[PDB]
């Protein structure tokens, strides 16, 4: 028999958003498009496109949530507080984006397309600029639209 | 309890094929599960064996080291060559990063021109994709 | 008797059991399947599916004790080039059919596992044959492009003749192209005009 | 702490199929490379955008048929005079075009494109004209 | 004038059976055999020894097809070692 | 206590016989590729027709099997390029299947153009924001 | 001289079935199919992949009609993803 | 009924390698190829191509193991520490090789081919050169690849 649920439950979904916004990693769930903004400080180290260890539980349960919808394209961008040179914050964000993108593409992706980039906080969402890599403008963001 | 015999015991528990012979000790590496597939990128999940690799390797801290990348029978010769050199370079840079003197190191990735097993059978090709570590 | 029906109870059972199995591993490597078998890469300009050509070496038929006949080398054009609409897949060739029957003493149990094994591996052979079929196809159109590259076969020579607005006061068609494939691909016989590529 | 890849070739045949796949993909890539004849953008012969501000309007046309009437009305829409040079053939060249929001120059561009070599579009924005040239 | 070979050799050169064939149950080896019409056509790469074909055939890569009279028992040489092989049907 | 190193998961005969299908057809492809690439000298690239540009160096990782135009709209909208198309689509769709991981878009266009060899073509005007798809004209 | 297409394609271009047709129970997708005379005519907007029509057809807006041989099982590509589709009758 | 085992058991095989490497005669079991290195001192006498008595239990249980695999070609080489003259260490090794090769060819050989030679430790595996015929460079070595 064909599917009621596509192997997912909305209760599990809401269990996620509750707990990960208890954990503060911010889920936007807006119109039909769904977004997660993340401080990059919890993931990359200081100016590094280099992830750490215990992060990956969180990263993979992101991908676990990403399985919860039929979807087409996933865009990831990252932003970093301006550090040295516009080339390298482009680069640092771009690498940061591409490495977590590589990881989750390797992981469960149900997208057909993943677009990836990042900019050196060229569009800071705060101008409270408390420093470098403890700023929320150091961040990484993932958008998709839940397909149908 | 953590000696040479111990670390080779749980080395072969982590089945990285250890050769003690003569002086030239040789390590044979399943490239596949010590990599991500078709990639120069090291399977970093397989860390504790690699820690113990360097742990035992320091017990011969002067010997210079042949290492060798290996493929199987497939694709272009130029390909097999090239990918094997990628695999070669990443493990030797892994070593030079482990803190081993870069003039003790020498590498070559042979695209299957050696073949300790066959390639025409599957388990044999699985044995074929490997890395050699000779050192004296 | 009771014997043979215990066998045949097993026979279809393992057969269809196997069929369901092979169908899921088909599905999981479906990407890999066409990732191999990109047919459209082989199709032609006017989506002419190219013909399948057949290799031959040392075709020695002895006729008899007195006379033999050998080619060194031999080519068989099969399934001549044609207009295709939708290019082939593999699932046309490899998706094994699955149906489920459960429709019905120690000989019962053991001959049911006998036939269980038996249906399994006859399905495996069936599978094997399916694979071989898709080989000989794919290699065949490869060889078409080969001898076309070798000047050893001819192209599909076509004529597209076009028509403008066609039709009456109740029906029109603003542009009617009709395309006939005039001359099919075929092995040329004057080998002097061939193309013999050395490689480096 | 992380998890392994899910669709990994962790099986001794599955590796072998996977590099077989990558092998065929590259070889067909070079298949395509050696088969792919293209044109230089310096010698691509198509109509440029003639940058007149009368030509700088966005439009919408869904229509198919013979070109010269449609483009006369294009010139009329874009305040250009329309001269046609050459003889229109017995079979007219027929342009299907179905579009919703786009510039008059892009109209001229793709109808010159679908004119191909049977006809051509020349635009002189100094004297504010489109001219249809036949073969 | 003799015939060239079978063109069904060109089919069984690869792994297709001929049209209307019976899969001869090959036990002990990697060669596959079909009963076409009293005539087994056998594909292999191995080197046929005892019975002798009416038509022999090899591929570009040394794959033989042999349009072969019916044996229950087949002989190849494997590696300078020699193998008997049983068929069924 | 002795052991060989590579201890994988159990395979099955299915994917086994698939694999030796695959390798045989693959190497026929390899030699094919050689023989065509020597019988025909490749004269020029497509990077002149597709040169790179900033914000075209964003990256993407894609699987696809469908038609071409939906896919090329998706890339042009991510690249903020206006996408236009010249010539009319044939009734048969130019179907392509790009399956790759993590390269720049310009190369993604390049292999798209190659995969739609002589049925479609990509021209890029990045002085403007133009991605244009030119159809074949038969 | 070939026929142009079906004009029943012009009917099933929109949602009318052809005269004398059987609604083929389409399960799993938005395409609707009629059995006219062994020939399903299917309307969709999706991209038909496996079986191949005798006549294809699209609307002004990309609505396809395909005068299609009988399949139980239909293939379209949806979004570069590919969908199997079952029919009944 | 056709064979599961070809008259052999892997348990017997591993019983061998255990005990003969307890006895130190070294089995390499590598990729698919299998090798035994042997000190020549246990077998030939000093510079002799001449074997002794109680050796032959060991030599024949080697051949007993050699029966455990389907195999094609067996290569034996021997090496000897450099003693007098390059001709004669070639000769001594060559004779040493050919005499044990003769013996096991006479014994159970399942090979089709036996290649035989030896060199005067021209490729010493140690350069610890403690003397003549108590060196491990005085040695004899047998390679094969287990056929399928």
């Amino acid at each position: 028999l064909p599917c009621r649920v596509d192997g997912a439950c909305d209760a599990t979904i809401i269990k996620m958003m509750t707990d990960l916004n208890k954990k503060g990693i911010k889920v936007a769930s807006v119109g039909q498009n769904y977004l997660i903004s993340i401080p990059a400080s919890a993931l990359f180290a200081d100016q590094s496109p280099r992830l750490n260890w215990a992060s990956y539980s969180l990263l993979n349960e992101i991908a676990a949530f990403l399985k919860q919808f039929r979807k087409i394209a996933i865009t990831v961008t990252s932003y970093s507080s301006k550090y040295v040179s516009v080339k390298r914050e482009r680069a640092l964000t771009l690498a940061r984006s591409r490495v977590v993108s590589e990881y989750l593409w390797s992981q469960g992706v149900d997208s057909r397309i993943i677009f990836t980039q990042g900019l050196g906080s060229d569009k800071p969402i705060t101008s409270y600029t408390l420093g470098g890599d403890r700023s929320p403008n150091a961040r990484v963001e993932i958008t998709f639209r839940r397909a149908v | 309890r953590d000696s040479k015999r111990k670390i080779i015991r749980d080395l072969q528990k982590q089945d990285i094929q250890y050769v003690e012979y003569g002086d030239t000790r040789t390590l044979i590496i399943p490239t596949d599960k010590y990599f991500m597939f078709s990639s120069p990128r090291l399977n970093e999940i397989c860390y504790p064996g690699l820690n113990n690799v360097i742990r035992l390797l320091n017990f011969y801290p002067q010997s210079t080291i042949y290492v060798a990348g290996f493929t199987d029978n497939v694709g272009s010769r130029s390909h097999k060559r090239k990918l094997s050199q990628a695999q070669a370079e990443t493990m030797m840079t892994f070593l030079w990063a482990n803190g081993i003197a870069a003039k003790r190191l020498k590498a070559e990735g042979y695209g299957d021109k050696n073949a300790i097993s066959d390639n025409a059978i599957i388990h044999g090709s699985a044995q074929n994709r490997r890395i050699e570590i000779q050192w004296f | 008797a009771l014997k043979e029906t215990a066998l045949s109870v097993g026979a279809q059972a393992g057969l269809a059991w196997r069929a369901k199995i092979i169908d899921e591993q088909l599905n999981k490597q479906a990407r890999n399947l066409d990732a191999i078998y990109d047919f459209n890469s082989l199709v032609l300009e006017h989506n002419i599916l190219p013909p399948v050509l057949l290799e031959g070496r040392n075709t020695l038929n002895l006729a008899d004790a007195q006379s033999i006949r050998i080619s060194d080398r031999t080519y068989k054009v099969a399934k001549q080039a044609h207009f295709i609409t939708t290019p082939p897949t593999w699932r046309q060739y490899l998706w094994m059919d699955y149906v489920k029957p459960e429709a019905p003493k120690e000989i019962w149990c053991i001959y049911t596992e006998r036939g269980w094994k038996n249906g399994i591996d006859q399905a495996n052979t069936i599978l094997e044959e399916n694979i071989a079929r898709i080989k000989e196809d794919f290699g065949g159109m490869i060889l078409y492009r080969k001898l076309l590259a070798m000047n050893m076969v001819s192209p599909p020579y076509v004529s597209h003749t076009d028509l403008g607005v066609t039709g009456d006061g109740s029906e029109i068609h603003i542009d009617d192209r009709v395309l006939r494939i005039t001359a099919l691909p075929e092995l040329n016989v004057n080998s002097a005009e061939w193309r013999a590529a050395v490689a480096k | 702490f992380k998890k392994p890849p899910i669709n990994n070739p962790s099986d001794d045949a599955t590796i072998k199929l996977a590099e077989a796949a990558v092998s065929v993909s590259d070889s067909m890539l070079e298949m395509a490379k050696v088969e792919k004849v293209i044109t230089p953008p310096s010698k691509d012969n198509t109509l440029t955008i003639p940058n007149a501000y009368n030509l700088q309007a966005r439009a919408s046309v869904d229509w198919s048929g013979p070109i010269e009437e449609l483009t006369a009305r294009i010139a009329k829409a874009a305040h250009f005079r329309f001269r046609v040079l050459g003889k229109s053939p017995s079979v007219p060249v027929l342009i299907s075009i179905s579009t919703k929001d786009e510039s008059l120059a892009e109209i001229l561009r793709d109808i010159d494109y679908q004119a191909g070599k049977k006809a051509s579009i020349h635009v002189y924005p100094n004297s504010q004209v489109v001219e249809l040239r036949y073969a | 004038i003799p015939p060239s070979a079978n063109d069904l050799l060109l089919h069984v050169l690869e792994g297709v059976p001929p049209p209307g064939s019976r899969r001869l149950v090959v036990s002990g080896g990697d060669a596959r055999a079909w009963l076409s019409n009293e005539k087994m056509y056998v594909r292999t790469n191995l080197t046929i020894l005892s019975p002798g074909w009416l038509a022999s055939m090899t591929s570009a890569d040394g794959t033989h097809a042999y349009e072969m009279q019916k044996s229950p028992v087949l002989l190849v040489s494997w590696h300078g070692k020699v193998m008997q092989l049983k068929v069924e049907g």
